[PDB]
């Protein structure tokens, strides 16, 4: 009631500190081959649990091959949280990157 | 392996085809070894008709 | 996978004041009560109830 | 064993049962009869357009408690 | 030494906002609003409709059970407010997937209305039935109450049969009854209420 007020004020301001917006972000505009892994895991890990599938899957049982059919059409609704070792981060959607 | 965050890694990170060059000095580690190498200099020879 | 999810994947209980794992405990309920989770060293007995 | 194994369904608290941390962000403030019965007119109109069929009836009894007669 | 460490315990249990004796009905005021913050676990199948997934999985089983954090039976809610993890209000907010699950957790503000019983309260509700050693009640058509002979004076006897009540006026007693609430005991799943009569 009063000391969680002195706990969410501190935290979300500290969470507001280390964000780097779309004009200040200067890391790589590529998908760095581990991003392509963990997307194709966790996107396929959602589709196994009856998450909505934004592609016309045509007789595919593997969540992995289904998730590689959404990445080929830039359909995956994930946002990559690229940390920097000070603690800061830059937020990157799947749509604005280039899959090699 | 037992979940789908790992099955993608075994197909994309630590698969064999991406491990074509060694990460030591960039030399290849795949390749045919004994049978076909000495066999291939007979099919590529000029008398193969 | 190979050091938690397929060797000793355990979901224990942690008290979020004293910071322990062993000293958490499922409560032995009263015969109409519901077995909750209570810790040990954050727990002091009822005898210390001065005013 | 026979009593200790079904206590996983006694609590039956996954993350799909309970929220993890429950922190009241502000102080408790009382709501009067003109506000409760307008809350119970507003919210119960929303959940009637699934389960929760038991607790809707339980709040209809509190609704009729401030507008009618048992 | 052990005088300021006890304040960690005195401030621990004692609720702040009292139940003032309002509108001179004899009843105090016990329906109280407080806003909270959950910590949800949104389903993968409720990715398309994430407002319906937070309410159905964590808020529809939240009403009409006694809650050990607010200290009250949750009467009702309204107004979910899912936060965001991008500190940019708008539609496409974004939540954070746990690394091992497809379940992504987030923060939500939401507003509750509960029932607030305390000590020192005086309330009024209908009596259902009674006995020669206890009298049970109903409050707000949701809430039990029981008044027993260890809360009842001596000269109030009992006409015997359903046997009705005999007060010092010699009458079977009516439905609505003023009573003082004793310690509340939440042993069963049904929220049990104890009460007294004498001042
Ligand atoms: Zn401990």
């Amino acid at each position: 009631p009063e000391d969680f007020q002195q706990h969410e004020q501190i935290r979300r301001k500290t969470l507001k500190e280390k964000a780097i917006p779309k004009d200040q972000r200067a890391t790589t505009p590529y998908m760095t081959k581990y991003e392509r892994a963990r997307i194709l895991g966790t996107r396929a890990l959602q589709i196994s649990m009856n998450a909505p599938v934004f592609v016309d899957l045509e007789g595919e049982t593997d969540p992995l091959r289904i998730a590689m059919k959404e990445l080929a059409e830039k359909k995956i609704p994930l946002v990559i949280r690229r940390y920097l070792p000070d603690g800061s981060f830059e937020d990157w959607s799947v749509e604005e990157l280039i899959v090699d | 392996p037992q979940n789908e965050n790992a099955r993608a890694e075994a197909l994309n990170l630590a698969n064999t085809d991406s491990q074509y060059l060694t990460p030591t000095s960039g030399s290849p580690v795949r390749g045919l070894i004994q049978d076909h190498i000495s066999a291939g200099v007979w099919l590529t020879s000029k008398d193969s008709f | 996978d190979r050091l938690l999810n397929s060797s000793d994947y355990t979901q224990a209980s942690v008290c979020r004041e004293c910071g322990s794992i062993l000293t958490t405990q499922q409560s032995v309920p009263r015969i109409g009560s519901i077995s909750t989770v209570c810790c040990r060293r954050c727990s002091m007995r009822f005898e210390d109830a001065k005013k | 064993m026979m009593k200790g194994s079904r206590r996983t369904g006694n609590n039956t608290a996954t993350t799909l049962n309970t929220p993890v941390v429950i922190h009241a962000t502000q102080l408790p403030q009382h709501v009067s009869t003109d506000e409760v019965l307008q809350f119970l007119e507003s919210f119960i109109d929303e959940k009637e357009n699934t389960n929760l069929s038991s607790s809707i009836s339980q709040l209809k009894r509190i609704q009729r408690d401030f507008k009618g007669l048992p | 030494n052990e005088n300021r460490e006890t304040a960690r315990f005195i401030k621990k249990h004692k609720k702040q906002v009292t139940n003032p004796i309002d509108e001179k009905n004899g009843t105090s005021n016990c329906i109280v609003r407080v806003p909270i913050a959950l910590y949800v676990s949104l389903a993968p199948m409720y990715l398309e409709n994430p407002l319906q997934g937070v309410m159905k999985q964590h808020l529809n089983p939240l009403v009409m059970k006694y809650n050990n954090k607010v200290g009250g039976v949750v009467l009702g809610y309204e107004g979910l407010k899912i936060l965001d993890a991008d500190p940019l209000d708008t539609s496409e907010k974004l939540i954070k997937i746990t690394p091992d699950t497809p379940f992504g957790f987030t923060w939500c503000h939401v507003n509750l209305y509960v029932w607030q019983p305390q000590v020192g309260d005086v309330l009024e509700g209908y009596i259902f039935i009674q006995s020669a050693s206890h009298i049970g009640l109903l409050i707000h058509d949701a809430f039990n109450a029981s008044i027993k002979k260890n809360n009842i004076p001596v000269d109030w006897t009992f006409v015997h049969n359903l046997g009705h009540w005999v007060d010092s006026n010699g009458e079977p007693i009516d439905g609505k009854l003023r009573f003082t609430v004793r310690n509340v005991h939440t042993t069963g799943r049904v929220v049990s209420v104890d009460g007294t009569l004498i001042s």
